[PDB]
């Protein structure tokens, strides 16, 4: 045995920053898009969700980096100066902006990243914050009941497989610099790295096209290609 | 000079970090400390302090100082409940707004057992038993005393002792519940239900009030630090 | 193949799951009153049945003291001994896929995702069946909120011959007549909801068609029989009723 | 300060880089791990466990539960094979969609013997013999029992053991294959004979049907991580 | 069991103790203490009735 198995490792595995959301953020005379709110997930991409669903537990300490290009839109001679944007972390239960010069843009408890265009893309960690002892993949079970006293059946009614609606917050995205007389239109990348993966409970990967973010299945239901039974 | 490589990242402003940075008054003699009493090293000890809920929160009492007495009467319903409310120490609106909701609204997650410590503020001729309850959730909000009777709970004579501690443990599937309404992490309820009556005698007032502290124990703790939904600035 | 004996139930290869005996982490532990074996309704197993599923422990739900148990307290947490039962002679031929799936979340049957309602998604000790093809809820007025397993499919977007990678037992009637899996429990806490959440997922596939001599129609019964095992509960309060319908 | 150079390189973003970075969240108090049952450490660990092969991919029986199933019989023509497929365990369509194959799918490498498990679900008074063989590639692919003898083979009955295992053993000129298509890294064949016939007495079916399973042995490995094919996303 | 040796199936072999409706159902025979036998396998069963009595001694 002189062959290893070292790039087979969990933490090889997902040693690859994925990308998980794109995010538009236009500046522009103050419908629009001053400020985008993203909430915080993996599913809004198939190929790291497929890798990560091949178990059913997991904890992992993430990398998110975000990568921002900027273009104008439709300018005939009109420039702008080089465009700060603010990322900030808004968990459960903090106030979220309603305008792209909002007092919760103070950051004052919430982190918040200030990356100046045309520099590097702009990285940071984030530890296990799992409520539980890990994360749950899947989640064979409710977070209501409903029960017989109940007024209305939407009391206890909630979504299959979804455990809290708020999971981990969004990210608010915005550009901190006033409206140039021209329009810039930026879109943000993000990139996520799992690192220190510990999995549990080894799943048969999907192989249909994921639809929404349960294991919902609604088209393209023939994966297998036809082929000779004798036929090598 | 030496060959460094820019990794990404550089020339980001993260307000969370802990970097050094030039002074800008070199040579400051700072004037010394003094032990100034009231040290606070840790924003828990905050909240291990009791502070009085706002029991009663209705249309003409809340906003007042009305809510914070619950009515007690030897008249009331023995049937029905004195008080209800959530074990939610941050969302909920009698505990929100507690120095332990305070506390909490500023962070996403917590974790503990809470502490209720209900002052009996009527005549000392007035003596009855109170029995005050806790249920896990998982069922229906006890609407009853046969009900409330099968959760946790604690009998409290008036006559003996004027407070009584009712201590509710840490009991969560999660090791850590969120500070924000969620069925998922839900903690519980707490009801409070006449055991016998509130009995007095001739020349004593029929109608007394009570009140509500809570407060955090040795085992609390929060996580992952926030912005506080009640301040707000106008911009 | 030996006796297996569990509080007052005794059984006449057997797989741990994940190599894992169920362990004990004051939980209230019924030694006796829910570490038996509960026999579930028999189903019967023809030429053209698809599968079934059942879910764990809310197969046991109103199975003695353990659903008494399982409704008054607030979390609890339990492992199983699944036991599956199915004598056929010589001359009839077939083999059950038997799989202990964690976490077997399954796909609904309408456009709109997650929607699958609490009565359906908890079929309790008769379980469900799986189908050939995914038939398409078209009652806009009265959704019917329940899961449309594929039988290929597994009923959750994954190829079922990979569901070997899950706890499996495979019984072939040429071979062994029943199948036995001790699953531990498996869970991302400690300790959770049993109303709620569901831990575990028992899906019986017939890999291989049943077959008896030139017979046109035969059917073989097929009994589960499921033993909790270190069952211990916590945080007793009023009972608690779910609504089945 | 300390005078530095910039190398080439600085202030690019490599996905596959490993770099410190600056937490977000400062003393985060995790939630601490448990022993979690089904720890997987390595991938080729999925790998080496059995799933079932859907050998049969035909037009009508294709994307059904009949794709696992191999129709055996003792009207069967004997000279013919029973199923033949290239040994490629990453771009072989009965081999691809394997659990197997979807690990491989995400490597560009593939390296090790291969472990076949094939399964009879008959009855138990049908008996039989069948020739399974491994054939090397560079010759035809054999076409039939007399060919398929000449390269490695095992006799498999089915009265005894309703479970036979085909072991092909790792013999390659490269010491890695590709998980492509490729004619320089090609692997071989793998083919299945009637070596005596299926007897069975009256009153039995006369037609069965078989299992294939596929895995990798502790030899098995696999490089340059990749992006697997399977999985699609509208745009 | 003193059928054919090409004959097999499971009987559920229930003692329920007193005080209880007697078992009309395999569903409540189940909670009773109980053995399953495999005809196929062993041609004979032994259930063991356990001595669980209010009294030290029962009357005949
Ligand atoms: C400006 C600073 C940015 C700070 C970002 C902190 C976001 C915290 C999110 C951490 C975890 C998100 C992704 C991992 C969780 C997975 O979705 C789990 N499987 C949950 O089901």
């Amino acid at each position: 045995q002189r062959r290893s198995r070292s790039e087979s490792t969990i933490e090889s595995f997902f040693a690859r920053g994925a990308c998980v959301a794109i995010i538009e953020v236009d500046n522009e005379e103050p419908a629009q898009k001053l400020f985008a709110m993203w909430r915080i997930t993996y599913k809004d991409t198939v190929q790291l969700r497929r890798k990560l669903e091949f178990f059913t537990y997991s904890r992992f300490d993430m990398e998110l980096t975000f990568v921002v290009t900027a273009n104008f839109t439709n300018t005939n001679n009109g420039h702008a100066l080089n465009q700060v944007y603010q990322i900030m972390y808004i968990p459960p239960g903090a106030p979220t902006p309603k305008s792209w010069d909002d007092y919760t843009w103070q950051t004052s408890s919430n982190p918040s990243i200030f990356y100046t265009y045309g520099a590097a893309p702009a990285r940071i960690s984030v530890p296990y914050v799992g409520l539980a002892n890990a994360y749950s993949h899947f989640y064979d079970g409710f977070a209501k009941v409903p029960l017989k006293t109940d007024a209305n059946d939407q009391i206890g009614d909630s979504l299959y497989s979804a455990m809290t609606v708020d999971d981990f917050g969004v990210l608010a995205i915005r550009v901190v610099n006033d409206h140039n007389p021209t329009k810039v239109t930026s879109k943000v990348r993000i990139y996520m790295k799992p690192k220190h993966v510990r999995v549990w409970c080894p799943r048969p990967p999907r192989a249909v096209p994921y639809y929404g973010p349960g294991v919902d299945y609604k088209d393209n239901l023939n994966p297998l290609s036809e082929k000779g039974l004798t036929t090598y | 000079g030496l060959p460094v490589l820019n990794t990404p990242g550089s020339n980001q402003y993260l307000t969370s970090d802990n970097y050094q940075s030039p002074c800008a008054i070199p040579e400051f003699d700072v004037t010394p400390p003094i032990d100034i009493p009231g040290e606070v090293k840790n924003m828990m000890e905050l909240a291990e302090i009791d502070t009085m809920i706002p029991l009663n929160l209705e249309n003409t009492k809340r906003n007042t100082m009305d809510m914070y007495r619950v009515t007690l009467s030897d008249s009331a319903d023995l049937s029905q409940p004195i008080l209800c409310f959530s074990l939610s120490p941050a969302s909920d609106p009698r505990l929100s707004h507690t120095m332990l909701g305070e506390v909490l609204n500023y962070y996403t997650h917590w974790a503990g057992s809470l502490k209720f410590t209900f002052l009996f503020c009527g005549s000392m001729m007035a003596t009855g038993k109170i029995l005050v309850a806790y249920a896990p959730p998982g069922a229906q909000p006890p609407t009853s005393r046969k009900e409330a009777m099968l959760g946790t709970h604690v009998i409290w004579d008036l006559g003996l002792q004027s407070s009584c501690t009712m201590v509710v443990p840490w009991i969560s599937n999660v090791t850590y519940r969120q500070t924000t309404q969620d069925s998922f992490t839900e903690g519980g309820y707490i009801s409070m239900f006449y055991q016998t009556r509130i009995v007095v005698p001739l020349s004593t007032p029929k109608s007394m009030s009570m009140l509500g502290f809570v407060s955090a124990c040795n085992d609390f703790s929060v996580r992952l630090l926030r912005d506080t939904t009640h301040i707000s600035q106008s911009a | 193949v030996l006796q297996l004996t569990i509080g007052n139930s005794t059984i006449t290869n057997s797989v741990v799951a994940y190599g894992r005996w169920p362990e004990f982490i004051q939980p209230t532990e019924p030694d006796v009153a829910t570490c038996r074996f509960y026999t579930l309704d028999t189903v019967m197993w023809g030429k053209e049945s698809k599968g079934w599923w059942w879910k764990l422990p809310d197969a046991l739900r109103d199975m003695g003291l353990f659903g008494q148990n399982m409704y008054y307290h607030y979390l609890g947490r339990s492992g199983y001994t699944v036991h599956v039962q199915c004598n056929a002679s010589k001359f009839h031929q077939g083999a059950l896929g038997v799989f202990a799936i964690p976490e077997y979340c399954l796909a609904g049957d309408s456009d709109k995702q997650r929607y699958t309602s609490y009565a359906n998604a908890n079929p309790g000790e008769k379980g469900g069946k799986f189908y050939s093809q995914f038939n398409r809820d078209t009652a806009v007025t009265s959704p019917k909120r329940e899961f449309c397993p594929v039988d290929y499919l597994l009923g959750c977007g994954v190829l079922l011959g990979n569901a070997f990678v899950y706890p499996h037992q495979i019984i072939n009637l040429r071979t062994n007549n029943s199948a036995t899996i001790v699953l531990p429990y498996v869970n991302a806490m400690a300790i959770d909801s049993m109303v709620k959440h569901n831990n575990w997922g028992i899906a019986i596939l017939p890999l291989s068609p049943l077959d008896f001599a030139q017979e046109s129609s035969v059917e073989i019964p097929i009994t589960v029989t499921i033993a909790p095992m270190c069952s211990e509960f916590n945080g007793l309060r009023n009972v608690t009723a779910p609504k089945f319908q």
